[PDB]
């Protein structure tokens, strides 16, 4: 049950606690509906690497405080 | 004229990097060596003292680059993808080259609204700006957002430049205030640093890069314009298409 936090370019941090092998999707989806975001319009890193929904804490070797980059979606 | 790559497999967003490098001349010092670097430059060079071998020559590299980027951003060979994304995971492939590029700063944040602040020390190759204050500017680097603690929206966080690599790099969400490039020079403890290249973000689904050529001319290098590049006399980009900065210590 790790605690992750969720940063936004603007400077917002949200706290998220999940298991470690849960995959994020929940988190995502939840984070998209508490900032109001859409999922199409964002896109989450973590040590540099964009990250699934179909993604787990565990398969991307995240620990306890660690920090998921939210960015506005702006590919080409 | 110099040359640059030809739009293929969606690779816009590889190919506006690309660029940048073999124009920076901070790196092209350092890396003149099995380097991927190295190969990037020397490749360039040998394509650029020269239309199909030029192609090949500049693919290959591209090819090598790709791979090396693959496993680290997940992506498909004709995959969209962004620059933020790409650019420091290639600059971590060689630490050596990365510490060019590593710049420390803080953020400086204090609400208005409640007591909240902190100062957050980090050390980054590439920072995002989003919704900037109009005076913005490297020496006073802020931008408006929410409280974390009382969810005020239009506080104000500042980044507070600490120790500046010879490369300095920032990512705009919606650009800069103007597009007047002169204005964003900077002294930082002692050294000057100018705009030598920009990263634009046309259309929202496409990057081209421009170049500071030395007579104070600058070259476009959208490689769907072929493998030659187009000369400008002076910056065109819309301010609000400015979507990566480019500065580089003077010597
Ligand atoms: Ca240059
Ligand atoms: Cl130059
Ligand atoms: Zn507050």
């Amino acid at each position: 049950h790790i605690n992750l936090k969720v940063a936004g370019q603007d400077g917002s941090v949200v706290q998220f606690k999940i298991k470690r092998h849960t995959p994020l999707s929940k988190l995502m989806k939840a984070y998209c509906e508490r900032q109001g975001l859409s999922m199409r319009q964002i896109r989450f890193r973590f040590d540099g690497q964009p990250i699934n929904e179909t993604d787990t804490p565990a398969q991307l070797e995240m620990e306890d405080e660690d920090t998921i980059d939210v960015f506005q979606q702006q590919t080409g | 004229l110099c040359v640059q790559w030809k739009n293929a497999y969606a690779l816009c967003w590889l190919d506006c990097i690309l660029s940048a490098l073999v124009h920076s001349e901070e790196l092209k010092n350092t890396v003149t060596e099995e380097s991927i670097f190295w190969r990037l430059l020397t490749k360039y060079n040998q394509a650029n003292t020269l239309f199909a071998e030029i192609e090949t020559c500049l693919n290959e590299v591209r090819d090598e680059i790709f791979i090396s980027l693959q496993p680290q951003l997940r992506c498909t060979l004709g995959d969209m993808e962004s620059p933020v994304f790409a650019f420091p995971l290639l600059l971590k492939l060689e630490t050596h080259i990365e510490k060019l590029f590593l710049y420390s700063f803080s953020w400086d944040f204090e609400c208005s609204q409640c007591g909240h602040q902190y100062q957050n020390r980090h050390m980054k190759s590439l920072v995002t700006f989003t919704n900037v204050i109009p005076e913005w500017h490297p020496l006073n680097a802020a931008h408006f957002g929410p409280c974390n603690n009382c969810n005020s929206k239009s506080q104000i966080r500042k980044m507070v430049l600490e120790k500046v690599s010879p490369i300095f790099m920032l990512h705009f969400v919606e650009g800069l205030p103007q597009n007047d490039l002169q204005h964003y020079a900077f002294h930082f403890e002692g050294c000057l640093y100018q705009i030598t290249s920009v990263i634009q973000y046309r259309a929202n689904n496409h990057f081209i890069t421009w170049i500071l050529d030395a007579d104070g001319s600058w070259l476009e290098c959208d490689d769907l314009k072929g493998p030659c590049s187009e000369r400008h006399k002076k910056f065109e980009v819309p301010a609000s298409e400015i979507h990566i900065v480019i500065w580089e210590r003077k010597i």
